[PDB]
């Protein structure tokens, strides 16, 4: 009686159920897992916190409406306040991490509407002024509150388009990337699984993020006649094998 | 026969010969197989 | 190898062709889960799909000028084109870069190959024959200043010295600072408000100082420098969604603004063939 | 001294050879690799994986609605799209599938064709997809577009349906870039019965639709894609 | 092996020499069938007649012509030969020509020599010394617009770069989309009122972009373009009859109006030596 | 460094020599060979074959 | 010795050595013994 | 090769880390001899600082 | 004679690369290398000597 | 392969993958143990 469709990812503290899920990805097919000494460089013993690092914090709401052109947050700066995860994020030069990232919006058998899930690894940003203009930090570091591609340009940001993925690429080919979707009418939920991709062991979690998880409306969302126009869409992620390295004095980061 | 001594002045590398897309086509959690149904 | 087996008439409860796409999968369906095929074999490897062959051959990525002139007189060589230099990057051509972006870290020696030939637009007696010499300069070496500086000894610095109308071709080991040149990088140098964002960052491999080492003669002679680059050894991983629109700047993402529809519209209808 | 002769071709560079070469930098060791997720190896690999197809071509801007085929409820025999096969032009040529296939000139295999439904899950619908091999003209009504390769899809609970345009073919490979001889079909979709919304429902509902190869698939001799050009370097 | 046995006089009710052609054989008749031969040894092989060796030498299959000059105000290149490209067939000098059709059905990898040499026809002070780039671009690709387009960056597509003077050599695989090529083709590209007939339908090979890597100097420089191609590894099916009148078209059959008669008239009667 | 003497005729173009040439087409697949009836192997072998002599040319 | 790795790059063929006229001097379907009338 | 072994707490009576330089020695101390370090390999041979590399461009 | 071919490289000068070359004076006799006490292998072995920083730069 | 007769020709040396510091960085005369006390 087991379905495709139930299921339960207990993650230290914290525990998630869904009775209506469409399977789960899980990236390139790779579980997270922690830093073998054969591809480890600095010479520093990490910090494994464990279960006070690896359980779920489920970010702020949003709001699907008819007009949205979707939302995208970066890992590990959404979570850069959540708890203990934050602080050690903080306090340590060096850290490492995997994430389960669970998606949530449900509906009724009348609604209509399909939002795109994905994960890109490094999903470096455009400036919206083209030639060569960068992005400001605080742009890339929206914290908890993620990018809303239907607000506007601002100076120093990105550029906020959603047919070409904030970078110069078609919306259309975003499905090379690990992604699952939420069809009010099959699914409620999406999980994908992270394993922790980059071209170095260990990493700056403060100058760097290494994946943005993006959700973006495809086809528009319809309610049933007199219905309220929107639904909310809550992100729930959890670090998962996370480790610390080259602790001290505690980073100070622009604005 | 390799004239020099040092690796990267070797000629182009030879076929992968590797070729698995699932990675990229079925990285789904539970295996799901063809024929059956998608959704349980 | 069978490209399709034989395959009949199906009525069943097991139906192959109905899934759901929700779960990020692509099934693997074939012709003969829907249709009554024949066998047919497939006669063919996919040889010529590898990386390595997708990114070995040599692509054009750069092409500079540098002159043979009396220097009598000239406040600053660099500007004269008594010489001058190339901050290696492989992005600037967006041939090859199109390709490379594909993949996310990409890893590979280097073969390039340096094409010189000479142009001599306006009065002269003859053709020179000049040699060239480039020099590979890296990170924090002293710059050269002048066309004859102290700098072209260069008695640690790998240099090659050929002839304008020839090539000079070495290759040179993979020199990325990780495990991987990194394609696209989502990060700054460090926390700082202003500092840069990109590639431009990470990926530093220094520059290339080319000059003659011909004195002149009498008349001017340009020559022209095209670099070639050829990947041998490639590894890459995490493939992206291919470039749509054009680019602007090499090292950011950034396109044009008022760029043009890249999805070509159709004429007639949806129903239209 | 050995005696030699050297033939033509002595000194020609061609970008497509591959010798061995001097190292600039003896012995030098470079940095350890350490195992990072995703390696691909062909491009086969990867143009199996599905990406969506602008299908809806018919807007003026590039927007997010060309992705969407719309339906209507109770219409019969009716026609819900057509497009010809030219994978390397049209609504396939910015897909991931007509992008990697622009880097060759030659294909041959089968491709998968597949529709996700996005209706509420309280309607209903009849569709069927046709493929039309080479030789005939885009069908005009499904009694001319049944005659070929065909599914009658129904809408359930099962979201998505795969069609497969098995590959038909006197040559045994076509040009990417379109071509007449080598041209290989249409693509057609019609209203098989017709889709019912719910009561307190209204509109439009869309099917999202994708493109991927079959494993059959072949691709041969690379060559420049039509999709990237520049007029001066780019610089920093 | 014997080329002629020994034979005697002959008083028999088995004759070979009677037959009926209108069976469409040829029977194997032999001198000694009707004459009295003595042994003698063939001492030969046959080896020179092999279709290899027929269709194994190179022969001058196109020869084109680009110049090196100020581009300056020139709205076309292509127009100005600046450079020129050659829409890859065998079928355009006829020598090599009427030997290939002797065949209907061919298939053979190719090896191209290519020669390049200067001529200065106005007054020059020297010869310069330009490099040519020969690209070869297939069906599908961007077409060169100006000699220095983002094209010839020639990222995906082989290139070759040599002297004028020298010779440049690469061979090509087999590539035709069937299982030969075909020589003759009674057939269209669909069933069309209008559409062409003939052979330029199916095999399409794509261009070959020349020119001349070098900017100007202050004269003019012709160069002269000559492709050379050999055939290796040959495979030929069905043969015909030989190419009786001269050829009008690269492609089509066609022969021209009010020829002359290709049969030489006697000068004499039937009867005549 | 192998020590070499170049001799006369380096350099020549000769239409009738046969030697290796590296491929334009690295890693290219030709198209299968189906049967097709009629392979000539020697022009020898077609002239055995009997056809008409135009020998009444007094036209 | 082939230097290069693909087959295209290697030299002439070799003599086919096959030779074998039948199917173009001898295309009948009954056979025919030389000596033996033609039509019987 | 191991560029770093594994060690952990220390609270001896054996004091690597003072020396007397007045000796002329180089007490050839490690990472792992004052903090607690994870074992990692060296992954290099050190080819390119050879006195015959060094001299011999 | 052996058939070859040149490649794209050929005769020029990369101040890095490490081949044979005749030697001028034929069959001369070195001297007999002597004992010295002191010899380095690599820089690396050196660099493990420590030195003086003059770290009050203030001056 | 050496193509040529003397010594002096052959081309670069490979390395000594010697490498003692000792001489340079201990050549105290009593021997020093690390973790023992410096001056006893
Ligand atoms: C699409 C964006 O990616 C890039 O631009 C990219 C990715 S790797 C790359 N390299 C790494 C290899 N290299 C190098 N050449 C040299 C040439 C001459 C002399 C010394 C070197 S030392 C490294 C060229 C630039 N650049
Ligand atoms: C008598 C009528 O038959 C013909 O004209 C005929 C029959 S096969 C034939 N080829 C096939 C082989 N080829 C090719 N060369 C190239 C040259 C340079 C670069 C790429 C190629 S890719 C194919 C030349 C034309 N043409």
């Amino acid at each position: 009686g087991y379905s495709d469709r139930v299921q339960q990812i207990t993650l230290g503290n914290s525990t998630i159920t869904t009775q209506e899920a469409a399977n789960a990805v899980v990236c390139y097919a790779e579980w997270p897992e922690y830093l073998p000494d054969v591809d480890a460089s600095d010479v520093n013993k990490t910090s494994k916190p464990d279960t006070s690092v690896c359980r779920f914090y489920t970010l702020d709401s949003k709001t699907w409406t008819t007009g949205s052109k979707g939302w995208c947050w970066k890992l590990p700066d959404a979570l850069k306040d959540m708890g203990v995860f934050g602080q050690n994020m903080f306090f340590h030069s060096l850290g490492r991490s995997g994430y389960t990232v669970h998606v949530q919006c449900n509906a009724t058998k009348f609604h209509s509407g399909c939002l795109l899930v994905v994960v890109i690894p490094e999903h470096q940003l455009a400036s919206h002024e083209g030639g060569n203009v960068s992005v400001k930090y605080t742009f890339t570091h929206p914290g908890e509150r993620g990018i809303d591609l239907s607000s506007a340009n601002e100076v120093g940001g990105p550029v906020k388009d959603v047919l070409y993925n904030m970078n110069g690429t078609l919306l259309g080919n975003l499905l090379i990337f690990p992604h699952q979707f939420i069809n009010l009418r099959t699914n409620n939920t999406a999980t994908i699984v992270i394993p922790y991709i980059n071209s170095v062991p260990i990493d700056s979690m403060t100058r760097h993020n290494n994946v943005s998880l993006m959700v973006i409306p495809i086809a528009p969302l319809t309610v049933p006649t007199g219905a309220t126009p929107s639904l909310p869409i809550t992100v729930t992620i959890a670090p998962m094998c996370t480790e610390f390295s080259g602790i001290r004095s505690k980073s100070i980061v622009p604005q | 026969i390799n004239y020099y001594k040092d690796a990267a002045s070797t000629s182009s590398a030879g076929q992968s010969l590797s070729m698995d897309p699932s990675k990229f086509t079925e990285p789904v959690k539970d295996l799901m197989l063809k024929g059956a149904p998608a959704l349980n | 190898t069978v490209a399709s087996i034989s395959s009949g008439p199906k009525h069943t409860q097991k139906v192959p062709i109905l899934t759901a796409n929700e779960t990020g999968a692509t099934m693997p369906v074939l012709p003969s889960d829907s249709i009554e095929t024949r066998t047919t074999y497939m006669h063919f490897n996919g040889s010529e799909t590898d990386v390595e062959c997708f990114l070995g051959r040599a692509a054009c990525v750069h092409v500079t000028e540098i002159q043979n002139k009396d220097a009598t007189g000239i406040d600053n060589h660099r500007e004269a084109k008594l010489f001058n230099d190339w901050k290696i990057n492989l992005s600037s051509l967006v041939q090859l870069r199109k390709k490379l972006e594909l993949f996310t870290y990409v890893r590979f020696d280097s073969e390039y190959t340096i094409l010189a030939t000479a142009s001599q637009p306006d009065s002269a007696n003859y053709s020179s024959n000049l040699v060239v010499q480039a020099m590979y300069v890296p990170p924090g070496a002293p710059n050269p200043k002048e066309w004859d500086d102290y700098t072209w000894q260069s008695a640690s610095n790998p240099s090659v010295f050929f002839k304008v109308g020839d090539t000079s071709r070495f290759s040179v080991p993979y020199v990325g600072l990780a495990s991987a040149y990194n394609c696209f990088y989502d990060g700054y140098s460090h926390d700082d408000a202003e500092t840069q964002y990109g590639i431009t960052v990470l990926n530093h491999m220094g520059s290339m100082a080319f000059r003659i080492v011909n004195e002149h003669d009498e008349h001017k002679t340009l020559v022209k420098i095209r670099v070639y680059h050829r990947a041998k050894h490639v590894e890459a991983w995490i493939p992206r969604a291919p470039r749509a629109l054009p680019y602007t700047s090499i090292g950011r993402t950034n396109y044009p603004k008022n760029t043009e529809p890249v999805i070509k519209k159709r004429k007639g209808d949806i129903k239209s063939y | 001294g050995l005696p030699t002769t050297t033939l033509p071709g002595s000194g020609q560079f061609l970008t497509t050879d591959d010798r061995q070469s001097p190292s600039a930098l003896p012995n030098y060791e470079p940095t350890p690799r350490i195992h990072i997720p995703g390696k691909v190896h062909n491009l086969l690999e990867i143009i199996q994986v599905d990406t969506l197809i602008p299908m809806n071509n018919t807007h003026t801007k590039d927007e997010v609605n060309s992705y969407l085929i719309p339906l209507n409820a109770n219409r019969q025999n009716e026609q819900v799209f057509g497009t010809n096969l030219f994978i390397g032009d049209g609504v396939f040529k910015t897909t991931l599938l007509g992008e990697i296939v622009q880097y060759y000139t030659h294909w041959s295999g089968s491709l998968r064709f597949s529709l996700m439904y996005t209706g509420p899950a309280l309607s209903s619908a009849k569709l069927i997809l046709a493929y039309t091999p080479p030789g005939a003209r885009g069908p005009q009504d499904r009694r001319e577009a049944m005659l070929g390769t065909h599914v009658v899809w129904d809408i359930g609970l099962q979201s998505t349906i795969v069609m497969t345009i098995p590959w038909t073919s006197g040559v045994q490979f076509r040009y990417t870039d379109p071509d007449t001889y080598t041209s290989a079909g249409f693509l057609s979709c019609w209203y098989q019965t017709s889709l019912i919304l719910p009561p307190e429902t209204t509109g439009q509902v869309y099917l999202l639709s994708f493109i991927s190869a079959c494993p059959d698939f072949k691709l041969r001799l690379m060559k420049d894609t039509q999709t990237i050009s520049q007029t001066v370097a780019l610089t920093e």
